[PDB]
RNA sequence: GACUUGGGCAAUGUGACUGCUGAUCAGCAGUCACAUUGCCCAAGUCUCUU
RNA sequence: GAGACUUGGGCAAUGUGACUGCUGAUCAGCAGUCACAUUGCCCAAGU
């Protein structure tokens, strides 16, 4: 049935689709990011990977308010050659993997 | 994976030593990709191109060493014997191996 | 490189027989020395055994985070061989290596 | 970008470049094997490269103004060995042309 | 112009800009190459009097 | 125990799946993996297998 | 009668965050001369600057992310004792008094 | 009929490369169709968009490992409506974030009326050693695969 | 005094589900080096040309 | 003009070789959460 299928699937992190029908899936986000990072190094020496980091409770408070209490957040630092230098943070998830 | 190569070499030596198994048996081995070199001589090049599965199906090799790859749905000639050398771990592994 | 040159002429499946296939002249006196217990110290025993086989030493200090220096030894013989440990153990390590190989 | 004065940047560049500017104006550097060919008196006779392992050797015999000196170039590529042998022959010819 | 581009794309588009064909195609509709002095001047065999 | 003190040059930092436990650089881990697999072979199948 | 140089001891005790990154290798570099060791009692100014810069690089080179306290603790008089031993010494004191 | 005129193709997913190759050979011998073959061993990434298009215009049946087809569909070289059926060999692996279950998740994103027929194949229904309470496992599987 | 219902407090367990670590295996991607023979341009030295 | 020879800018591929990175599943250990079963105790009622 539609009800059981929707309840079984559409309860985890939502997927994303762009204006051209392309679909981005949460499980493939890490693979996409690592693949993109492998293309950017201009030389065989300058290979660099994203820097994942987990924020501490004082940082969690200072950034998210009380809403982040008891939930993990992951900060990711993009390599210098890329456009990003804003250290994107994740929403407070029940576990560090999520 | 390395167990496949090791037992393949041991079986080669044991078959070649015995007078009975010398002619009847012909071992061959497989693992997944990242295919380990099937030789022990550390030679820079190997000219062989025929796949192990073809040698097995065609009757060239009648004693196949395999690891968690030949277990799932692999159609073959009528195999009179199957040996599970390591203890079975999972229900589906037992079912498909049988 | 001063090393890494393989001219022993033995197959890699049997290159370990290099020390076994020397002339008995070096081997008998070397094993007599390595079996001798009166030696003043492990370092002295190692040096005397190594000189017995006419094999020249080469000891260098490998960089390390350990306070006790981490020293490597190269034998410079045709057989590419290198051993390394703490300098308190490198000599006894050489003792063990040549005890195992020389038969 | 800091000074925003072309004259200042020119002064810095000249201070960095003066020895090489003086040396190269007196003697213009050119491609080494092209230089050796343009030195037709040497008549560099390069033999065909041969490869052992992953390293390639190019042997050359050239008239070093009194003798057919033989030199060997070693490199990871045939052109690399060609260039090495050419440069070594050039330096030997320069030393003889004292 | 493209301040935030990766350097590889910047040098590729530079090579395209400084490419011979681009300079050509600029000069054709610049209407200049009609007047270039390129022939080895020989009046007896490769020129017409006014 | 000797190799843990090798002091190879700067290497990429390796951590566990959830990123709290540290791991040895890829080369040291690879050598250790090979030796551990050989030890497993020797323990399980015999001396000739080793 | 032997101690560390007084200047480096003052640096070690007054700068705990810089203290935590000091490694034994940096002490091996301080091959002080006869004058420094015997008469002056501490390393020269140039040696002091070399040490501080070497340790600053130490905090960022391969040595970063490691803990050197297990080897340099004895220099400043620090030692690590298990909790079991600390309990047992008190309890044995009660024993000896009884 | 061509894709631009609404042409449809048939997928035949698999979990291992050798199994995919054997099933491709079986389909090739048992049918007259010119079946494709797509695995990561030889490399398919260079089979770019335009030549994805001429490949799907060339082949009727695509037999290959799960991840290649998953990457194809997520990047939307081919629409789900451009498929008539989707056959998944060894469907008992479709749990968690495995590419089979990921593909079936991707199904719900597209229009429900355009979804192809899904035919899972298996000789076993239980994945792990949780062989007790088989009914919950069957309901989970029959929710994953839409049948 | 049977009968019925309900609730609460206990202990003794079971069935699973996640989280972390390690190991095993399958599954994808980005590369790089480099022998081999080809093709189109740029500039060179020489025979010839002259 | 005919040409040989070299460095280039490349365009191609037929090889072949090695490197690096990630996903997923399984097992083991540990930690924690859901429900459920068993032996009791006590209470609330109605007749």
């Amino acid at each position: 049935e539609l009800y059981e299928i929707k309840g079984h699937f559409q309860d985890d992190i939502d997927p994303f689709t762009n204006e051209n029908g392309a679909v981005l899936l949460p499980n493939n986000a890490l693979a996409i990011l690592h693949r993109y990072c492998q293309t950017i190094p201009t030389d065989a020496f300058g290979f660099v990977i994203p820097w994942f980091h987990v924020l501490q409770e004082d940082e969690r408070d200072r950034i998210f308010g009380v809403s982040a209490k008891g939930k993990h957040v992951i900060s990711i630092n993009m390599p210098v050659n890329c456009m990003l230098r804003d250290t994107i943070y994740s929403d407070p998830m029940d576990n560090v993997k999520t | 994976r390395y167990t496949c190569k090791c037992i393949y070499g041991l079986l080669l030596n044991y078959i070649q030593s015995t007078p009975e198994l010398r002619n009847v048996l012909t071992p061959q081995f497989m693992v997944g990709r990242n295919n380990i070199s099937p030789d022990f001589e550390s030679v820079l090049e190997r000219k062989w191109q025929k796949s192990a599965i073809q040698q097995f199906r065609d009757g060239n090799a009648n004693l196949m060493i395999c690891s968690s790859v030949l277990e799932e749905g692999i159609d073959v000639q009528a195999c009179n014997h199957v040996f599970i050398l390591d203890p079975v771990k999972t229900f589906n592994m037992y079912v498909q191996s049988k | 490189e001063a090393g890494s040159v393989d001219h022993t002429g033995m197959r890699l499946c049997d290159r370990h027989n290099y020390f076994k296939n020397f002339y008995p002249t070096l081997k008998k006196e070397a094993i007599e020395a390595i079996n001798s217990d009166e030696y003043e110290s492990s370092k002295d025993k190692a040096m005397d055994v190594m000189s017995s086989l006419k094999i020249t030493p080469k000891i260098s200090e490998v960089e390390s985070s350990s306070l006790v220096p981490l020293l490597s030894v190269e034998l410079n013989c045709a057989f590419d061989v290198v051993l390394m440990a703490k300098e308190t153990d490198i000599y006894d390590h050489i003792i063990d290596y040549f005890r195992t190989m020389l038969i | 970008l800091d000074c925003r004065d072309l004259q200042r940047t020119w002064e810095v560049i000249f201070n960095l470049f003066e020895p090489e500017l003086q040396e190269f104006t007196r003697k213009v550097p050119i491609n080494h094997i092209r230089q050796l060919v343009e030195h037709k008196h040497a008549k560099p006779v390069f033999s065909s490269p041969i490869v052992e392992g992953e390293t390639v050797m190019v042997s050359c015999q050239f008239t070093c103004m009194e003798k057919t000196i033989k030199v060997y170039g070693f490199g990871s590529n045939k052109d690399q060995a060609k260039l090495s042998a050419a440069k070594h022959a050039l330096q030997q010819l320069s030393k003889c042309d004292a | 112009k493209y301040s935030d581009w990766n350097e590889g794309t910047l040098t590729e588009v530079k090579s395209k800009l400084v490419s011979n064909r681009n300079l050509l195609f600029c000069l054709i509709d610049a209407d200049i190459p009609k007047t270039l002095n390129t022939i080895q001047f020989t009046p007896r065999y490769t020129w017409l009097p006014p | 125990v000797s190799l843990d003190l090798m002091n190879i040059g700067v290497q990429p930092i390796r951590r566990s799946k959830s990123l709290q436990c540290l791991r040895d650089p890829s080369k040291k881990s690879f050598v250790k993996q090979l030796f551990n697999d050989f030890l497993y072979q020797m323990k399980e199948y015999g001396i000739y297998a080793a | 009668g032997i101690s560390l140089p007084h200047n480096v001891l003052a640096l070690w005790r007054e700068n705990p965050e810089f203290a935590k990154i000091i490694g034994p290798h940096n002490l091996r570099d301080l091959a002080l001369g006869d004058e420094e060791s015997l008469v002056k009692g501490n390393c020269s100014d140039i040696n002091y600057n070399r040490f501080v810069e070497g340790c600053r690089a130490n905090g960022q080179s391969f040595y970063a992310g490691a803990d050197f306290s297990s080897e340099v603790n004895f220099c400043v008089g620090l030692v690590t004792i298990p909790n079991k031993v600390i309990a047992d010494t008190l309890e044995a004191l009660l024993g000896v008094i009884v | 009929k061509p894709i631009e005129s609404g042409g449809k193709r048939a997928l035949f997913m698999c979990n291992t490369v050798e199994l995919a190759r054997q099933q491709a050979m079986a389909v090739r011998r048992c049918t007259n169709f010119k079946v494709g073959f797509y695995v990561g061993e030889q490399g398919v990434d260079d089979w770019t968009r335009g030549m994805w298009s001429d490949e799907i215009k060339k082949n009727q049946v695509l037999v290959g490992t799960a991840q290649v087809f998953l990457d194809m569909v997520t990047q939307t070289y081919v629409a789900l409506s451009s498929l008539s059926v989707v056959i998944i060999d060894e469907c008992h692996h479709g749990t968690g974030h495995h590419p089979f279950r990921e593909f079936m998740r991707l199904f719900t994103i597209a229009n429900q009326t355009k979804l192809p027929r899904v035919v899972g194949l298996t000789g076993v229904l239980i994945k792990g050693n949780e062989i007790t309470n088989v009914a919950t496992k069957l309901k989970e599987l029959e929710i994953t695969y839409r049948g």
